[PDB]
């Protein structure tokens, strides 16, 4: 009954350790990097004047 | 990850004592309200007793009202079900379910066959 | 035998448990404690949306940025114009309870579910003229809790049988299964790039499931009870969930951890929805306490609070262009906040 | 240009939502709960996915939801549910084996912070199946508080004692902790089961309009 | 007949140092009346919620009040600094409309607003069919009618009198009772119409007023022995004003042919205080209306800044 269950779990977590993992430092860079590029593109981060805004 | 490791069950002769320990780990213990809940051979799950976050309030079933002592030590980070006086008819898995939610007083799908927030449980058997 | 597999499931889960903290060198918020703060992000009301006669669950912008499709428990899907307040459609529901929505990327169709376990779809660009189903996707075994159209003619929904499915809406039957999940499957999000998508559940754990495949690419866990929401970082790398421990995280794919939680002693309160603005520096979450926060993704800091709902706010997201935050609620009433 | 084509169309949606605002209003909706054990549906079908049921009573529609295609798990979808005038709750009082899991059900749904508005029309059948148990499983077995009470059923007094017992006992859990909770001894044959729910939810809306005029 | 073209009103004082006193009690007393009035049908108009039934005729409750306050108030602040007294006959007549033409409107609408207290507790699975939206602006629209009329068959007469007698009124503001003993010809058939239209209808609507109460306290005769004395209290607090506006009524209009001195003392209370009254009895009490305006107060700070 429960024995494919488990054996179902097993497989998944064998394929899930078995995987290329970067460093948290690498993965934080990357957010902080794509934030950065992206703030200038960002109308909530940064209010927007009324001319341009069609929310007014 | 919320996980729950019980431990203590094994055989014991009818009229005896037993102690089960639940082992909490990945979530934060004094805010759920821990339930214990058993499933008899061929049987749903069927609930036993609950204890609130503080351990203030404590509810048993009516079935070992007087013979079953539910606690929690949050500073150890564990729940304890002392069992006296046992039954032919309390033998059973017995897990440690979980309140899905904090801080709500409201223990809902802890006897699920599938919930989640539960150990996998210890059997106990006289 | 069971007791070894257990042991061996065991020792997978150490092992995993071990690499992701021999990989955890550091963490986001001390790389992220030299840039600047936000600072306070005060939002406005500047449109508020009503015809609404019960709660609304739903709700999803369309990539026009303009129209938006929610849905209240009245058994109503009204797409909107947020920019001049028009109600574009009122579609009545078979089925009173809704629980998803969702718009089309080209945005002719529109779906939608909850207790009826079907995924109805309906036509907003009919030949007649008025607004009929499409299509009506059976297959799954509890309540429909989210939708996401990859396009026109494929669909991937979460439902509370602990499963998702991706259906062809032209055939109408499951094109592939997802299971794994133990508990209902309450939200999903699908990546930038349409391949993979993750599905996070009751069972404080997400999934990020490939869509070719079928099998679950990587879970993720830490969260500390049922995640009610879940959305993709903007870039497609990361997503943040929300849970009802009151505490969002963030979790990146290619480090598979945790990279961040944001939660605070005055909140103690679920999560129901969570969106990214378009840069994914601000995390928008909807919580229980009427009022959603925006928490700097970069840095925890709570740096808004939208505060204008007074009943559960029960939906949020963001516009494709950034422009607006609707943040359907309990009341009601969506509101548009720029 | 289409500006004023969208506003005729916004108009007759509107049109179109007064009018689905006075059918909503009009009917009252509400949701049935049970275990698989317990019987409601003979109850949902006494008056005649989701099974529902439209019974017209006293000329005021009520549309209740008996909610059978989901799974055990209830945690989220019972949100669903805030927006009924009422939770009718069936128990089997004949079943004891199931009555605690009926009483932590109960609990659950009086505290749930989502339902914490919604009165709970308590029916609990299956009288006659509990009185010829009586009559013939001991309550006490089952519940020790039993055995120290007295009452607060005219073929014997046990079995009103038995049966008030269950109903004490809901009401503690009820009034143990906005919302009122309006138990009934119904039999699987009764014909007065819509009457009933008639009187409580008029009873529900005459206290929740109370609290509206603040008279309360 | 050479008609009296100013009439000299004696105000409520003859000393100087009492009339500055008073001139700031009803300066006071206008100011209030008007903005507490004005604030509330604001609310009433803005808050999406507050659109039931009840809500709009409480509205127009409130912009009646305002008008009736409005012609004795300030006719009486500028009497009161001023040395000369005069009013012209003109001035007269049209007194007599406005203040008999609102207060007709006042009664029906007081009417109209105890039949849905009695549609709403003991018809209440009914009472979103009978009081319906189609039905609220038909009632208010006929209570204003009604009101009309009811100064129309007053003023017909009054216009027609001939005057030679002496310029005085014994009272701060214009009314029948004085006037009818200052003209020339014999008016026993408007002293008649008088007690018949505004007298005994004043009479008949408190009865319809007092039924309301009873029925609903002997309908909720089976409820918590605890919770009654909330619903005894608050519907003593309704009787208490409703006498102020009634009772002055039936004393006065009951009596045109003779007057007395404490005729002024008695006149008061309807034309100045009871406006006063209805804006805080009616609404305070109700827990809604206190976080309505706390919304918009606390929004109000911010708007220069967004």
């Amino acid at each position: 009954a429960s024995i494919a269950q488990a054996r179902k779990l097993v497989e998944q977590l064998k394929m899930e350790a078995n995987i290329d993992r970067i460093k948290v430092s690498k993965a934080a860079a990357d957010l902080m990097a794509y934030c950065e590029a992206h703030a200038k593109e960002d109308p909530l981060l940064t209010p927007v004047p009324a001319s341009e805004n069609p929310f007014r | 990850q919320v996980q729950l490791q019980e431990s203590g069950g094994g055989l014991v002769q009818p009229g005896g004592s037993l102690r089960l320990s639940c082992a909490a780990s990945g979530f934060t213990f004094s805010n759920y309200k821990m339930n214990w809940v058993r499933q008899a051979p061929g049987k749903g799950l069927e609930w036993v007793s609950d204890i609130s976050q503080s351990g203030a309030s404590i509810s048993y079933t009516g079935s070992v009202k007087g013979r079953f002592t539910i606690s929690r030590d949050n500073a150890k980070n564990t729940l304890y079900l002392q069992m006296n006086s046992l039954k032919p008819e309390d033998t059973a898995v017995y897990y440690c379910a979980r309140c899905p939610a904090p801080f709500t007083r409201d223990c809902f799908d802890v006897t699920s066959t599938t919930y989640a927030y539960r150990g996998q449980g210890t059997q106990v058997t006289v | 035998e069971l007791d070894q597999l257990r042991q061996e499931a065991e020792q997978l889960k150490n092992q995993i448990r071990d690499a992701r903290k021999a990989c955890a060198d550091a963490t986001l918020s001390q790389i992220t404690n030299n840039i600047d703060p936000v600072g306070r992000i005060q939002m406005r009301t500047r449109r508020t949306l009503r015809g609404h006669l019960a709660k609304i669950y739903a709700m999803h912008w369309g990539t026009d940025s303009r129209l938006l499709v929610s849905a209240s428990q009245d058994g109503k899907l009204i797409i909107w114009d947020s920019y001049t307040t028009n109600k574009v459609h009122a579609i009545p529901l078979r089925s009173s309870w809704v629980m998803t929505c969702a718009y089309a990327p080209s945005g002719n169709y529109v779906a939608c579910g909850g207790l009826d376990n079907i995924c109805s779809i309906y036509n907003l660009k009919t030949r007649e003229g008025n607004v009929r189903v499409s299509r009506e996707l059976a297959g799954h075994t509890g309540y429909l809790s989210c939708c996401r159209f990859l396009d026109d003619n494929q669909i991937v929904t979460s439902s509370g049988d602990t499963t998702c499915a991706l259906w062809d809406i032209e055939t109408g039957q499951q094109t592939t299964t997802f299971t794994g999940h133990t508990g209902d499957v309450m939200s999903l999000s699908l990546a930038p790039d349409t391949r993979l998508f993750v599905s996070g559940a009751c069972d404080a754990s997400a999934k990020l499931w490939d869509v070719r495949e079928g099998m679950c690419r990587q879970t993720f866990t830490g969260h500390e009870s049922d995640i009610n929401a879940i959305c993709f970082f903007p870039n497609g790398n990361a997503f943040a969930t929300g849970s009802d421990d009151a505490t969002c995280r963030l979790f990146d794919l290619r480090a598979d951890q945790e990279l961040m939680t944001y939660s605070h002693d005055n909140i103690i309160c679920g999560i129901t929805s969570v969106s990214f603005s378009k840069s994914g520096r601000l995390l928008l979450a909807g919580y229980d306490d009427f009022n959603c926060n925006v928490w700097d993704a970069l840095k925890a800091d709570r740096a808004g609070v939208l505060a204008g709902h007074d009943n559960r706010v029960s939906c949020l997201g963001v516009t494709d262009d950034g422009m607006a935050v609707a943040t359907g609620s309990w009341d009601s009433f969506l509101k548009i906040w720029n | 240009n289409e500006e004023k084509a969208q506003r005729e169309a916004n108009k007759k949606i509107e049109k179109q939502l007064q009018k689905d605002k006075q059918v909503y209003r009009a009917t009252h909706r509400l949701l049935l709960l049970g275990a698989d054990n317990s019987g409601k549906s003979t109850i949902v079908k006494q008056m005649r996915g989701i099974f529902e049921t439209k019974f017209q009573v006293d000329k005021v529609n009520f549309h209740m939801f008996d909610v059978g295609g989901q799974r055990d798990e209830r945690r989220k979808w019972i949100q669903c549910f805030n927006d009924v005038t009422a939770i009718i709750f069936v128990v089997d009082s004949s079943d004891y084996n199931r009555l605690q899991e009926a009483l932590n059900l109960f609990k659950s749904i009086w505290n749930n912070r989502w339902l914490r508005t919604i009165s709970v029309i308590l029916f609990l059948n299956k009288q006659d199946l509990l009185a010829e148990k009586v009559l013939a499983s001991k309550i006490e077995d089952y519940f020790p508080e039993f055995a120290r009470y007295t009452t607060p059923p005219g073929e014997d007094p046990r079995v009103t004692r038995a049966k008030y017992f269950i109903r004490d006992e809901f009401l503690r859990i009820s009034t143990a902790s906005r919302h009122y909770c309006y138990p009934h001894f119904t039999c699987a044959v009764d014909t007065e089961n819509a009457r009933r729910i008639f009187n409580d939810c008029r009873d529900i809306i005459q206290r929740m309009h109370l609290r509206q005029y603040e008279l309360l | 007949h050479s008609n009296v073209t100013e009439f000299i009103l004696l105000g409520l004082t003859q000393s100087p140092e009492l009339q500055l006193f008073l001139f700031v009690v009803f300066l006071l007393f206008y100011v209030a009346t008007v903005l507490g009035n004005l604030l509330i049908v604001v609310t009433v108009t803005s808050d999406p919620h507050l659109h039931s039934p009840m809500y709009f005729l409480l509205a127009n409750l409130s912009f009646i009040d305002i008008c009736y306050s409005s012609v004795t108030a300030p006719k009486m602040i500028v009497d009161l600094l001023s040395e000369r007294k005069t009013i012209s006959f003109n001035g007269c007549m049209t007194q007599i409309f406005f203040l008999h033409f609102f207060g007709g409107a006042e009664m029906f609408l007081l009417v109209v607003m105890a039949y849905d207290r009695y549609v709403a507790i003991c018809k209440p699975l009914h009472y979103l069919t009978i009081m319906n939206r189609r039905v609220c602006v038909l009632l208010v629209a006929v209570a204003w009618v009604g009101g009309f009329l009811h100064s129309i068959i007053q003023l017909a007469f009054i216009v027609q009198l001939p005057f030679c007698g002496p310029n005085v009124i014994d009272s701060f503001f214009c009314d029948l009772p004085p006037v009818l003993k200052l003209a020339c010809t014999d008016t026993y058939v408007l002293g008649l119409l008088v007690i018949a239209n505004s007298g005994l209808i004043s009479l008949l609507c408190f009865l319809l007023l007092l039924i309301s109460y009873v029925v609903i306290l002997v309908s909720l005769r089976s409820h918590s022995s605890e919770g009654r004395s909330k619903a005894l209290s608050t519907c003593t607090s309704h009787i208490t004003v409703v006498i102020l506006f009634f009772g002055p009524c039936i004393f006065i209009y009951t009596r045109p042919f003779t007057t007395f001195p404490m005729d002024k003392f008695v006149a008061v209370f309807y034309t100045v205080i009871t406006p006063l009254l209805n804006p805080l009895i009616y609404t305070l009490r109700n827990k809604e209306m206190k976080a309505a305006m706390r919304k918009l107060w606390s929004r109000k700070v911010i708007s220069s800044r967004k």
